[PDB]
């Protein structure tokens, strides 16, 4: 299950 | 970072992102928050990106070590080192939660900022819950749930169903239900309803907003495919 | 790490590698070196892997920042932040060089250990040279050259031409010639001679040694293809 | 130009 990657602005 | 100008901290956080120096990026953005002014949309994203990358590497390492430790229970070094990584992860989550509590949330009045920060609060309690064991796990889980629920209530009143923050909040709250709260049916229902209500609002969007919203919709669909 | 057992530091360095926690891995291996005993082959590799990963991330970040800084010269923040990363990189190189000087090299009597450590000494002076500017660049370059040359002299007397340490030394010394010493013809001649002399010795090797040696030969060939 | 990757034990 994936959450928001949110690793790149 | 008290002696560095706010604008210089923000500039350096952007440089640190380009250099893939996420620990530095998080320290610059912590310094920027501690200047005491509210954050713009782009600054909120820099804060979130920085800490998500730092804690994401810690979580990945904790999962590797926890897996080795579980196999070994089927000397003290594996447990000691898993505990060291766990304590470091908890410290980063506590730092982010402390920024949100002092004083980003209380000063956030617009829906976009308040939902963003409450989603972050849910996320960092969720990361604490992933490593928590026992009754304190219960209170940590409830803190995540409460933050996500307040963010959901605001987002449903104040944002359209395609808003990317609203969508990412629903995605992450669905992951909370599936992975933390042992509520897979709630996870599936939230992801489905969120996807369907966004689909029905895509007609209102520009090409660029459409691209932003459909990207997160695909993540919801990816989870539904894994869960059903 | 003075209070942790040597064997526990080595065990934790292996766990840190599995968890991709290279800063921790380097700190565990520094603690192990500081116990004062010589390192086995596998322990030397753990030390080298740990620091190569740490300094490799610093070098990649320094190159990103140096490129941004050069474009901006075609406020002080880019230079300040490049300088911060540069100082951190130099500190890691100085730490590794200090381990080699106190006292890994002087206690290394077998060719395999002495060549390994002298190659590391050349590598970490080479990384210092990449960021050095001016006349101190000259002395740093000569320190790299001297370490690589002593390692080469021992390796040619004491190891077969397919030995992987001998091959990796020649590879990295050829990169030194091409990238640092402004001697591309020396780089090309060393890579060619090293490749050809290894080719002629492959017949002596087992299947597993053949695989180890040909892998590094392909790296030499990859550079020759880029340089010619 | 590539040196020894040397990033994996
Ligand atoms: C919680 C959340 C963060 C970011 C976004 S986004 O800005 O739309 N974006 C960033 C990560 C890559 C995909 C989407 C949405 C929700
Ligand atoms: C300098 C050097 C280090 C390691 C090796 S190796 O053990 O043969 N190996 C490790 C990196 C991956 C490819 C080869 C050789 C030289
Ligand atoms: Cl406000
Ligand atoms: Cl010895």
């Amino acid at each position: 299950a994936g959450s928001i990657p949110g690793r790149r602005s | 970072m008290g002696s560095m100008e706010r604008a210089s901290l923000i500039q350096k956080a952007k440089l640190a992102e380009q250099a893939e120096r996420y620990e530095d990026m998080a320290a610059f953005m912590k310094g920027a928050v501690e200047k005491g002014e509210e954050l713009s949309c782009e600054e909120r994203n820099l804060l979130s990106v920085a800490y998500k990358n730092v804690v994401g590497g810690q979580r990945a390492a904790w999962r590797v070590l926890s897996s080795i430790e579980q196999k070994s229970n089927e000397g003290p070094e594996v447990r000691e080192y898993r505990e060291k990584v766990e304590t470091e992860l908890q410290g980063v989550c506590d730092t982010v939660l402390g920024l949100l509590d002092s004083h980003l949330i209380k000063e956030a009045g617009d829906a976009e900022s308040r939902v963003f920060y409450l989603k972050m609060k849910g996320d960092y309690y969720r990361y604490l819950a992933e490593v928590a064991t026992g009754d304190d796990k219960k209170r940590i889980i409830d803190s995540a749930r409460s933050a996500y629920q307040e963010a959901m209530d605001i987002s449903k009143k104040e944002m359209p169903p395609t808003n990317p923050i609203r969508l990412g909040l629903a995605l992450n709250f669905s992951v909370f239900h599936y992975e933390i709260a042992n509520s897979p049916e709630e996870a599936i229902s939230l992801a489905k309803t969120t996807f369907d209500e966004a689909m029905a609002d895509l007609h209102t969007l520009s090409e660029d907003s459409y691209k932003d919203s459909t990207l997160i919709m695909q993540l919801l669909r990816d989870n539904l495919t894994l869960w059903t």
